[PDB]
């Protein structure tokens, strides 16, 4: 549920 | 030392940013990118140092680690003593839109009809409408509801896209930038004016700021409040002066995002040239304007009164509340 999406 | 790099996005932006960096005397200079996503890696990259962000993209900017600076802030009411700048933002009303004369639509109907939308990943625009959908229905197959739409952002041979129309050569159908006809909290109200869709989801402003005189472009000049409905939550239908009975959420203000090792000077910078180029600023209008761009909401929205300090030193998270970031987390199981 947590990620930098880069 | 506090030279800011602003980003813009798209050709329009450019322009724009590049007439604010003359008057500033480079203060502030101009990078450019084709969408917000775009921008916010420049950021990331350290190769430009701030953009204002909608809500839905504050999420994603937050996540790589940016941070909340100042807010826009519009015109107010409660708490009328306050310099804006010190003034608590208040978020803005996300409505659905659809045309008086298309009797019998209602937010229990939509089902195969054409929706237009600011943007993939805005708050409302796409966060709020599509994660209700999906919730009612019990279905992530948000890209088949409705018949045809215009998001732009999504893939564009995907029927999200086949209402979208590109810039005045045909060029860039479906791009997430101002040259997209369509792109926007204006555009995504413009494709309802057409009737190119049947429901527009944005934000209560936009449908007082283009009607009854208040915009005079051309597709806009004759439209009149009176031919349009909002869509409640309970299945009627409402004048769209009615926002405060019948809006689908209450969203988080525009705000500038930027590194946190940059946000101090951001600011600082911000609030001087806001004293300069702001609403009352002391060379606006006779000079340059950084809250106008003739309705084409350019780096801020044309109804901004100021940029304000935050309270309380928030977290992307708690800038944008636990409600809404869940609500986007949710949608975001989908795809
Ligand atoms: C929805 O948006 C409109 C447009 O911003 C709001 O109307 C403005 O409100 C201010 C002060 O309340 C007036 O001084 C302006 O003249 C209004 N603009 C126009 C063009 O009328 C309206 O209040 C909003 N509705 C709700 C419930 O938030
Ligand atoms: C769609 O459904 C989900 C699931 O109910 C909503 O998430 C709940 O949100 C409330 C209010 O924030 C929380 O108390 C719960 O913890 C959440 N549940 C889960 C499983 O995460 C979500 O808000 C809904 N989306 C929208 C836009 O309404
Ligand atoms: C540029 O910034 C410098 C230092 O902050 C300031 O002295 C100057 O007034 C600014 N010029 C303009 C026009 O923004
Ligand atoms: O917008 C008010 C803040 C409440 C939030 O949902 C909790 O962080
Ligand atoms: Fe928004
Ligand atoms: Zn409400
Ligand atoms: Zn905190």
């Amino acid at each position: 549920l947590e990620a930098c999406a880069f | 030392y506090t030279r800011v790099v602003w980003c813009a996005v798209g050709p329009e932006e450019q322009k724009k940013c590049q007439q604010w960096s003359q008057q500033s005397g480079q203060n502030v200079t101009c990078a450019t990118a084709s969408t917000t996503d775009d921008c916010i890696v420049l950021v990331l990259k350290g190769e430009a140092d701030a953009l204002n962000l909608d809500g839905g993209y504050i999420y994603t900017a937050g996540k790589c680690g940016l941070v909340p600076v100042l807010a826009e802030n519009r015109k107010s009411s409660k708490h009328s003593s306050l310099d804006c700048v010190l003034r608590p933002t208040e978020g803005y009303l996300a409505v659905a839109v659809v045309k008086k004369a298309n009797e019998g639509l209602t937010w229990n109907s939509l089902k195969d009809k054409k929706s237009c939308h600011t943007a993939v990943d805005r708050t409302a625009g796409w966060n709020i409408p599509m994660g209700l959908i999906v919730n009612q229905t019990g279905s992530c197959a948000f890209d088949e509801f409705f018949s045809q739409s215009c998001a732009p952002g999504a893939d564009p041979k995907s029927r999200l896209c086949a209402l979208c129309a590109g810039d005045d050569q045909g060029l860039d159908k479906c791009v997430p930038n101002s040259k997209e006809k369509y792109y926007g909290y204006t555009g995504a109200f413009r494709c309802l004016a057409e009737d190119v869709g049947d429901v527009a989801f944005v934000k209560n402003d936009t449908v007082w700021e283009n009607t009854n005189g208040e915009s005079t472009a051309d597709w806009a000049k004759n439209l009149k409040r009176e031919d349009f409905r909002l869509l409640c939550l309970d299945g009627t239908r409402k004048p769209v002066t009615e926002a405060q009975s019948c809006h689908l959420a209450v969203a988080p203000n525009h705000a500038v995002v930027s590194r946190s090792d940059r946000a101090a000077h951001v600011e600082q910078v911000l609030l001087h040239q806001q004293a300069l180029f702001g609403k009352n600023g002391k060379n606006c209008p006779d000079k340059f304007c950084l809250f106008k761009s003739e309705t084409k909401n350019l780096l801020f929205n044309d109804n901004t009164e100021c940029l304000a300090k935050l309270g309380g030193r928030p977290t992307y998270e708690e800038y944008l509340g636990t409600e809404y970031v869940t609500a986007i987390a949710n949608l975001k199981k989908c795809s």
